[PDB]
């Protein structure tokens, strides 16, 4: 119910709207079904490190 | 960078180096998106011409993944003036696109009221760039980063020589011998949130580099996002 506990849940934004907890994400991520998880859309989403060889 | 460590194969892909006439470097900058970089204005100064290169590690070594490219467009922030320091921002449109890939990806661009309340409030953040190790030594050939706690803005103030702006925050350590120093200005302080990185200060001046009851001094990103947004459109 906040964003002050565990971010509201919320991978990556987190805000309190119209009275009630709203998860968003950068641009190159997709906001899950569940409403909380951030999905990159493509193989370099910003923000990630380059770990694994494509 | 002064103290801190070598950045470990793939873990800085956002780090981008202005190298001057002759190839070498002078400041970083961070990788925004395929045609945008951020540095700080300060930089531009400091080299009549440059180019921006990508993907680099280890300056001495061609490991075949780097990229130089040139820029078409520089976007300085009107109000920076070397007399304060402040606004120390600015965007560089690059002539062609970057191709993302090992060691080159950008960092997020936060949404100003969340990074306020919970990146700023992080512990720590992380400072990153090929500039010198020790003040008066001499620059990485090896890309380096450093955790860097935030500071307290009251004790930044007190600490500080210069006037501390509210487009400016402190991080590093009083006494701690770990610091950013020259040749990492207009580079990245970026904080992580569960396993992702967000742009949160570009590295940007120091009385000296690391020294006792001084502070890393960086433009506050959270005061810019939507000036960034403005010239990356
Ligand atoms: O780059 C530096 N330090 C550094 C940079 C970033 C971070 Cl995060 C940590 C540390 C030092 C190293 N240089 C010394 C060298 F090269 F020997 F290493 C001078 C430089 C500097 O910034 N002088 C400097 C001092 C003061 C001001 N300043 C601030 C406000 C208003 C007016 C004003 O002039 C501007 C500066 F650039
Ligand atoms: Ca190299
Ligand atoms: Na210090």
């Amino acid at each position: 119910k906040l964003c002050s506990l565990d971010n509201g849940d919320c991978d990556q934004f987190c805000h309190e709207e119209q009275n009630s907890v709203v998860c968003s994400c950068a641009r190159g991520y997709t906001l899950a079904d569940n409403g909380k998880a951030c999905i990159p859309t493509g193989p370099y989403p910003c923000g990630k490190q380059t770990l694994e060889r494509r | 960078i002064v103290g801190g460590q070598e950045c470990k194969d793939g873990e800085c892909p956002w780090q981008a180096l202005l190298i001057n006439e002759e190839n070498e470097g002078f400041c970083g900058g961070t990788i925004l998106s395929e045609f945008y970089i951020l540095t700080a204005a300060h930089c531009l100064y400091q080299a009549k011409r440059f180019k921006v290169r990508v993907g680099d590690r280890n300056t001495e070594q061609e490991e075949g993944g780097e990229a130089v490219h040139e820029v078409e467009v520089v976007i300085k922030h009107n109000r920076f003036t070397k007399e304060t320091y402040d606004f120390d921002i600015a965007v560089l449109r690059l002539k062609t696109p970057i191709t993302f890939r090992m060691n080159v990806a950008p960092a997020c661009l936060p949404e100003r009221d969340w990074a306020e309340s919970t990146l700023m409030t992080q512990k720590t953040g992380i400072v990153s760039g090929f500039g010198r190790t020790h003040e008066k030594g001499r620059q990485s050939t090896r890309l380096k980063m450093l955790e860097v706690p935030y500071v307290d803005r009251n004790s930044c103030k007190l600490s500080s020589s210069f006037i501390i702006t509210q487009n400016m925050f402190c991080a590093g350590y009083d006494t701690k011998q770990e610091d950013a120093c020259q040749g990492d200005s207009g580079g990245p302080h970026v904080t992580r949130f569960k396993d992702t990185y967000f742009v949160t200060g570009i590295v940007s001046w120091g009385e000296g580099c690391a020294r006792k009851g001084k502070y890393g001094i960086y433009t506050k990103v959270t005061a810019f996002l939507k000036w960034i947004d403005r010239s990356m459109k």
